[PDB]
């Protein structure tokens, strides 16, 4: 159970990081549009 | 850019909590294995 | 098995994100070279 | 920059599929535990 | 054990990536301060 | 920016090692299941 529980915690961590990844890409494209 | 800032902190706080929760479950799961 | 299976799915997700991380760093260094 | 764009979408699509596959296996694994 | 072991390896990978995520955000805000 | 560079490579090297270690444990764990 603790393993299935930990897996859920890891998956949620990856999904959270994925949002962060999208936000940094949005930041990069915004800055690139004005500097390219 | 202010929304991006808040969204960046929002997800950073959720990731901190999940990394911390996982850190604890890692210790508990290692304990249960023994 | 489902746990080992899920672990594979998580690992592949992390590796995929790692590529994304490298791409954003490449984007940042490119923009930094021209703005520094 | 166009290659970076395609590589950014390519990996984003693989990550979406893996996050979704994992989401499903999470439900299945929780079911199998019960 | 190998599963608990793999989970540790995944968690450490996510934490490592989280540092990378923070560093790219720092890079983005730095470049944004000078281009906005 | 030079510190950021070193910190970026430092974490990239730790992530490479952990992705590789995980890749190996994935094969070993799949073997142990069989």
């Amino acid at each position: 159970s603790g393993i299935v529980q930990q897996q859920n915690n890891l998956l949620r961590a990856i999904e959270a990081q994925q949002h962060l990844l999208q936000l940094t890409v949005w930041g990069i494209k915004q800055l690139q549009a004005r500097i390219l | 850019w202010m929304e991006w800032d808040r969204e960046i902190n929002n997800y950073t706080s959720l990731i901190h909590s999940l990394i911390e929760e996982s850190q604890n479950q890692q210790e508990k799961n290692e304990q249960e294995l023994l």
